[PDB]
RNA sequence: GAAGGGCCGCGAGCCCCCGCGCCUGGAGGAAGGAGAAGUCGUAACAAGGUAUCCGUAGGUGAACCUGCGGAUGGAUCCUU
RNA sequence: GUCCCGCCGGCCGCCCAGGGAAACCGGGAGGCUCCGGGCUCUGGGGGGAGUAUGGCCGCAAGGCUGAAACUUGAAGGCAUU
RNA sequence: CAUCCGGUCGAUCCUGCCGGAGCGCGACGCUCUCCCCAAGGACGAAGCCAUGCAUGCCCGCUCACCCGGGACGCGGCGGACGGCUCAGGACAACGGUUGCACCCCCCGCGGCGGUCCCUGCUAGCCGGACACCGCUGGCAACCCGGCGCCAAGACGUGCGCGCACGGGCGCGCGCCCCGCGGGCGAGCAGCGUGACGCAGCGACGGCCCGCCCGGGCUUCCGGGGCAUCACCCGGUCGGCGCGGUCGCGGCGCGCCGAGGGCCCGACGCCUGGCGGAGAAUCAGGGUUCGACUCCGGAGAGCGGGCCUGCGAGACGGCCCGCACAUCCAAGGACGGCAGCAGGCGCGGAACUUGCCCAAUGCGCGGCGCGCGAGGCAGCGACGGGGAGCGCGCGAGCGAGGCGGGCCCACAGCCCCCGCCGCGCAGCCGAGGGCAAGGUCUGUGCCAGCAGCCGCGGUAAUUCCAGCUCGGCGAGCGUCGCGCGGCGCUGCUGCAGUUGAAACGCCCGUAGUUGGCCCCCCGCCGCCACGAGGAAACGGGAGCGCUCCAGGCAGGCCCGUUGGCCC
RNA sequence: ACCUCGGGAAAAGGAGUGGCUCUGACGGCCCGGGUCAGAACUGGAACGGACGCGGGGAUCCCGACUGUUUACUAGAAAC
């Protein structure tokens, strides 16, 4: 291929513009359909009040009951299911507590054995969840 | 048009990323004086003038005739 | 808007491409003991300075010899390097500028200069002495170990008469 | 939008003015008068920067309010009064008088003059126009307007103003060979004889002039101000617009810094 | 709010052009002046010719005429000029609806009283056709001044091919 | 010459039908993806016990079967 | 003598070089990481899905164009045992 | 200023993505010994705002119980600058390049200066008259009524040089063309002459006239995404005649034609669209962002409409609708923080109801006043920069603490001195990728960890803890995104037999691409070098801010510098 | 909307309309037509001023349709 001629710049510019869309990466980054789909709605973190709590069976092969709180974001009233990091840290979370939830880490993809869960709890009731696990602060 | 011509002027625009160029054409309205008689394809030396109408800011200053059929031929003179 | 908003600022250091590499870590630790370097950030600032210089010479050298550019800037770069003592004053060629290493820049650091002058026992002792404001770069007290001495200023460096030695004789431990 | 702008930002101000970037968030707003902002320099800047006679703007106003300085022989109290080429800045109380000319690097320069030189200032006629019943008028670069000029004087022909009677003294017409000093652009600050004038009918007459270094500079008629015929006429700066090059100026800078 | 900017108008292609600004007092246009004539002096004498004055950008004032009566009219090939009252307006290129109202506009062909121009008829053989018009008390003249932009209506007595053309159009009425 | 009126311009607001973009309620259908262990067969991969597969048309609990024309990516580079 | 030897245009087999991840191509899939003769078309991990919806075309069957939300750490090629 | 490395398998080579490795720049967590520089309610709320504050100065004209204070008003000048934000707007703004023979302009500067009359002139200098003010009042508040005296560089009137002269009008060169000038590349000015008109200054002789600075438009070239947007427009496109404007123009209106735009993407639509100078990342090529410091644009809740002025379609002006407030004695009154602080809402996210014009500018004044422009402090791990937590085996420092200088609108900080003097580390990891136990506990596919490979089901190199160790460092970790990696967007520089991918075939226009040939000229690109126009920024000359991020410095000095490139 | 692309459709949903006074268009060779535009101006806020002269939309079931039918109780989905 590679049409090359001294006066063929327009054909090449059009091909790059049309072809660049094919990659999932350009589309997810620029089509912006994802922005509307994103519960986080283009934010690193979102503040939501816990509406439900549950245990999600870990994807086989790994087996455990991962502890999560279903939270509706205050910003868009959009449901999110968020993993609670650390050991036995769901005890820190209480229903209706209000949490700040940040991305799990794969830019909108479920991470690890947890199935179809893209978010994690970083703060509970104004106190960092890691700090609660590390005993830096109490309740 | 009535005592007016839409002069087409050709030109090249260079893109640096692909060192190739893009032939770009523009249309400009010009007043044709009755003293001159032009057929489509002729070369006309338009000279800038007072905004004479909505689209006419140029006025033919000289005409050199061309043949009936010699091909469209991109010319950026 | 304010005047402060107009002021420039710069990152003078280059962090590594891979930060857990075995060769880089070994050389860094060897350099750290050698020059009494506080953190790898001080070593990074040294690499940056050498890379700027190496690129500047590189560009002038790709330009043909006797091209106005090398005459105006190549002479300036060599002058500056010879005057800071990084470059030997006999070499005096742009091609030689490329063959410099960060260690040589670190050599002109006052803490290394004090140790070769012997005004202190060790590179550790040189850092502590310069911190205590004991060192003078020549009619000027210097508190910063980082100070890179100019080749001419090396002879002028001496322990300032006002200090631990040749002085009141009573500061710190002596007072009590 | 709306009306005129009465404020100037420091980085917007012309580069030749050499004002400090961190010195202020505002610059003097030059007023209208005989020179325009691009081709002027405020009176406060000459007194505060080069002369250093007044420590602050306030001191410059106090001196000006007392009519300490007289430009063109007239005491002017404008801190922002525009000052440009051939303007005679004479401060009598300090006992020192100089002309304001152009340095080779393009910054305005104070060049000392004798009492005869102080009396007159050169001018350039932009064009001769008919107004007010048909009387001809000539408009100098310093915007000085002279009714009924002698017929021979033409556009772009340097003339000399008495400045005591404020009349035309003599005319050095613009022609091939006559010595000129560039006033604007890359060659600003350079005195050279005219090798040739290219007519370029339609727009931009472009003139080529060459100094005694064998180097020809090509500059359009707008910033070419005649300074005497083959003779340089009015006293010219010590560099004499000889075009020192970057490498040569590098050596000169190093000699100056050799001194401590 | 009458404005002469092209922001509210379409492009060459006929594309709608988005408005990026609000009205500007630099782009405003004032309402048109209908410069009527004091034709029916019987009941119009109660209003002497009135010329208004409107301040413009720059503070320069444009005198604008509301009602007019007489202006300088000149027979060029005779060099006879007199101030003549305008009897009636006939034949306008823009619209003949204006002619009915008598509103004066630059380029309207008017009729003027020949009594000021009487001396020229006695002067021997001035032209030919224009003399007949002087013999009859009505002379055709084009208003050559813009009423409402200077507040005056001066003009020229029609002569040459122009006079014939205007007369030919006005022949049946 | 003040209110006031007439008349046109310039022009908010308001209602009226009309398009448009977007958001979503929903008996009933109807996909897809995972749950884990179900249920019924066994279509394909070994000639997978009828070689597969492509188009197209008909049938069938379900994979699928069948007609007709292909292909070999076949199980054949091999026969007056 | 439908002999011998060519030439030109085809239809083929085998291959030296070269190439390729190989299987193999070699009249190219060579002359290409030492990369640029010209010109059109298409592709950009696997599903979702050639589905939804919009357009057009068809008597229909359908054709042509053509997603996204979402899911997932593999799918694939050619060879070896 | 050129790099990779784990994961498809019994193994292996590929393609291919997945995940790591670097830098940003915002959030979030944990923590913080000093000093310097420095961002800070932009991020789909251009949502709403309580309070205080951001615009005055003058002394022209003083019959206000100090004085010649300079109340108050009247006048004058500025309030149109500046600050603030990014909603609007996609052949637009904007950037470079032209033009105005199509224009408008205050100040300033330098010029120029004459103003018909008849009357009515008083010219040794003319009238009246309004506040302020005094009294008499009405107001819930807002707010103003009436009466009487009195002034201006205010007002009204007018002395005035028929080459007196504002506007507009009529006329006044040609002979194929182009070759002096008042002045052009250009028939452009100016004026001569007649008719009109009698406009401006003329009551402490300014109208006018240039130049400037600003504006208005104008040429050219650049100026998003989408084809599930292919036809689009109908004052649309031209011509004429007017009006209107500062002017030009469909700008508007008549009149007449049928144009105009479009695969070199028109028109539509959408934009969580201000644009540039620039910024992030960076072998070369590139990609993404540009609210924000400078410049231009646009808007002050939303639409409109105006007045004043030389310039505003002005909102710290007015008027109206429209939502949204406050007061109220119920009749009315009245706003507009996308100015500064500060408050609420919202969001992941963002500072003091400080202090002051001393600078730097600006407005106004001649003997300085105003300014939330700006400067000064507080807040502040946005970040950038520099020194610490010892060295030595005995001597020291600075972190502090206190005075005195220095500094400052006043403090303070810095720095300098005396006198005391008390060093103080986190955050993530150790199976790999990836640097650092195959330790010792608990636990038993649970609880957890793990970006990815995976780990745990009794001997967990992986969890939870002590233990050591490793990285980085007053910082370190996490998240979202940009860029790099990714020659996985490819112009350099990808791939299409079988991994994803040659239209089933032929014709075919637009588009793109074309063998060899003439030397010596004309246009086009083309290359070089100019000129012209913004600095900041980025380079880059010089200069020891004690080093450094910095800044334009400095020192008896090229007319000390502050070059130059872009 | 829908459609057998013919229809739906006069869809729906609006605005105008009188009298007077004019001004354009249009032929033949100064002579005819009286229709179509465009104005002013006027009237208790009126004009197809009598008369003539569809209400409209959304569906569902039958019968494709125009036709024909029990003179004199069914005009239909029946024929």
């Amino acid at each position: 291929s590679k049409t090359s001629g001294l006066y063929t710049a327009r054909k090449l510019r059009t091909v790059r513009r049309v072809n660049r869309w094919a990659d999932k990466k350009y589309r997810k980054a620029h089509l912006g359909t994802w922005l509307k789909a994103n519960p986080l709605e283009g934010a690193c973190m979102a503040r939501g009040i816990v509406t439900q709590k549950i245990g999600i069976s870990a994807k086989q092969p790994n087996s455990a009951v991962r502890k999560a709180v279903r939270v509706q974001l205050t910003k868009n009233s959009k449901k999110i299911t968020a993993f609670v990091p650390r050991d036995g840290s769901i005890t820190y979370i209480d229903n209706n507590d209000e949490v700040l939830v940040a991305g799990f880490g794969r830019a909108g993809r479920a991470v690890g054995d947890i199935p179809g869960c893209r978010f994690k709890v970083i703060k509970v009731a104004g106190i960092g969840l890691l700090a609660l696990f590390l005993r830096k602060r109490e309740k | 048009m009535q005592r007016s011509i839409i002069v087409r002027r050709d030109y090249l625009h260079f893109v640096q990323k692909y060192k190739r160029y893009e032939r770009r054409h523009k249309h400009v309205a010009a007043h044709l004086s009755p003293c001159f008689r032009v057929k489509e394809g002729d070369i006309v030396t338009i000279g800038e003038c007072r905004p004479l109408s909505k689209t006419i800011r140029f006025n033919v200053i000289k005409v050199e005739p061309v043949s009936e059929a010699a091909k469209k031929r991109f010319s950026p003179f | 808007p304010r005047i402060s908003r107009h002021r420039n600022s710069s990152k003078t250091y280059s962090t590594p491409k891979k930060p857990f590499t075995k060769p880089r870590l070994d050389a860094e630790l060897k350099l750290c003991g050698e020059y009494g370097l506080k953190c790898k950030r001080e070593i990074y600032r040294a690499r940056y300075m050498l890379a700027k210089i190496r690129r500047t010479a590189r560009n002038l050298l790709t330009l043909d010899e006797n091209d106005i550019k090398r005459r105006f800037e190549g002479a300036a770069l060599l002058r500056r390097l010879h005057m800071l003592g990084i470059l030997d004053e006999e070499k005096d060629q742009l091609d030689y500028v490329l063959g410099l290493r960060i260690e040589d820049i670190f050599k002109r650091r006052l803490q290394s200069v004090i140790v070769e002058s012997k005004l202190a026992k060790s590179v550790h002792h040189a850092r502590n002495m310069i911190k205590a404001r004991h060192i003078s770069v020549g009619g000027q007290i210097v508190n910063i170990p980082s100070y890179m001495v100019r080749i001419s200023n090396t002879s002028r460096v001496a322990i300032a008469d006002t200090s631990s030695l040749a002085p009141n004789g009573k500061p710190g431990r002596t007072k009590r | 939008a709306r009306g005129v702008r009465k404020h100037l930002k420091r980085l917007n101000a012309p580069k030749h003015w050499l004002l400090d970037k961190m010195g202020g968030i505002w610059a003097p707003r030059p007023t209208n008068g005989p020179h325009g902002l691009r081709e002027c320099i405020p009176l406060i800047l000459i007194l505060r920067n080069r002369l250093h006679y007044a420590n602050t703007y306030a001191e410059t106003s106090m001196i000006l309010q007392d009519k300490n300085v007289l430009i063109d022989g007239k005491p002017r109290t404008d801190p922002t009064f525009p000052v440009g080429f051939m303007d005679v800045f004479e401060i009598p109380k300090v006992h020192k008088t100089f002309r304001v000319l152009y340095d080779v690097k393009g910054r305005f320069t104070l060049v000392p003059i004798q009492s005869n030189e102080a009396g007159f200032k050169l001018c350039r006629v932009q064009k001769i126009f008919l107004g007010d019943k048909g009387m001809p008028y000539l408009s100098t670069h310093d915007a000085r307007t002279i009714r009924f000029p002698h017929p021979d004087i033409k556009t772009n022909d340097t003339i000399k103003i008495n400045l005591k009677t404020g009349k035309i003294d003599e005319w050095y017409k613009f022609d091939i060979g006559k010595i000129v000093m560039v006033t604007g652009g890359r060659n600003c600050g350079r005195i050279g004889t005219i090798q040739a004038i290219d007519k370029h009918m339609g727009s931009y007459t472009m003139i080529r002039m060459k100094d005694t270094e064998g180097t020809e500079f090509l500059t359009r008629l707008c910033n070419v101000f005649v300074i005497g015929n083959d003779s340089p006429a009015v006293a010219i700066p010590t560099t004499k617009g000889i075009r020192p090059d970057i490498i040569k100026n590098r050596e000169l800078r190093l000699r100056s810094i050799a001194k401590r | 709010g009458i404005t002469h900017d092209k922001m509210y108008k379409r492009s060459k292609t006929g594309a709608v052009q988005g408005k990026w600004h609000k009205k500007r007092k630099y782009n405003l246009g004032r309402q048109p002046a209908n410069t009527k004539l004091i034709v029916k002096v019987t009941s119009k004498k109660n209003e002497g010719q009135k010329i208004s004055t409107i301040r413009c950008r720059g503070g320069n004032i444009k005198r604008r005429a509301l009602r007019l009566s007489h202006g300088s009219f000149a027979w060029g090939s005779a060099d006879i000029s007199h101030k003549a009252r305008i009897l009636q307006v006939v034949y306008n290129s823009t619209s003949n609806e204006l002619v009915r109202t008598n509103t004066l506009v630059k380029g309207c062909v008017v009729q003027i009283d020949s009594a000021p121009f009487k001396s020229a008829l006695s002067n021997d053989t001035l032209d030919k056709e224009i003399l007949d018009q002087i013999r009859g008390d009505h002379i055709l003249a084009r208003i050559s001044s813009r009423p409402g932009q200077v507040g005056t209506a001066d003009g020229y007595i029609l002569e040459g091919p122009e006079l014939l053309f205007y007369q030919k159009k006005l022949a049946p009425k």
